[PDB]
């Protein structure tokens, strides 16, 4: 496993110093996040400069979306089969409270936990409400 | 902030060129965070050495080009990375060594 690279970073700098919360950031944040593990997805937040109420915004949505999903997506009651993983929450998908490990297993399992996807959804949501913001 | 009491004693200490007479001040850290925007690269990321050593990552292709954009920015890192990781540096080729061989 290689974690998101220097010129992908690059890419994605460039994308908001020119265009910086116009429709256009949208589609080059979701190419640029190709198989991001929520990991990546927050090293690319962190990356962005310049922007602090955006971003603030973008983290507030984040948070509302994380709640949202573990009310609906309560957790199944009693240990689960052979260690096979906890179900992430809202924090976990959100990178906060799982490790690089959880994520690429919960990526990687038959059948798949998405949970780059998903957080990559959230992001795109937030995103979504900056650029309405901003235009 | 960027640098701790600590830190800034060791800063300032530091010299441009080797055997040189310039050393580094707090406004080459404060010039490093507003370029580090203007590229809308977070500034913040200066605060440790995990942030400086994935910025160098960042800045190293470019200066692959034969542009030298961002050669005193990556100077100026390269040395906060050393300081950030209490590697003694009397200067900046002293920085670059050590983060030639890292």
């Amino acid at each position: 496993h290689q974690a998101i690279s220097p010129r992908t970073l690059n890419a994605w700098v460039k994308v908001v110093e020119e265009k910086a919360f116009s429709p256009e950031v949208i589609p080059m944040f979701s190419a640029l996040s190709e198989g991001a593990t929520p990991q990546d997805l927050n090293t690319m937040l962190n990356t962005v400069g310049g922007h602090q109420a955006a971003m603030q915004m973008l983290k507030e949505t984040i948070n509302e979306e994380a709640a949202e999903w573990d009310r609906l997506h309560p957790v199944h009651a009693g240990p689960i089969a052979p260690g096979q993983m906890r179900e992430p929450r809202g924090s976990d998908i959100a990178g906060t409270t799982s490790t690089l490990q959880e994520q690429i297993g919960w990526m990687t399992h038959n059948p798949p936990i998405p949970v780059g996807e998903i957080y990559k959804r959230w992001i795109i949501l937030g995103l979504n409400k900056i650029v309405r913001m901003y235009s | 902030s960027v640098l701790s009491g600590g830190e800034l004693d060791k800063w300032e200490k530091i010299r441009l060129r080797p055997g040189g007479k310039k050393q580094y001040k707090l406004k080459h850290i404060v010039w490093a965070s507003r370029e580090l925007e203007r590229f809308a690269v977070n500034p913040g990321l200066l605060e440790t050495s995990e942030g400086c050593r994935q910025i160098l990552g960042q800045l190293q292709p470019s200066l692959q080009t034969g542009s030298e954009e961002l050669r005193s920015l990556y100077n100026t890192i390269a040395v906060l990375y050393c300081v950030h990781q209490r590697i003694d540096v009397k200067d900046t080729k002293e920085a670059l060594d050590k983060i030639e061989e890292e």
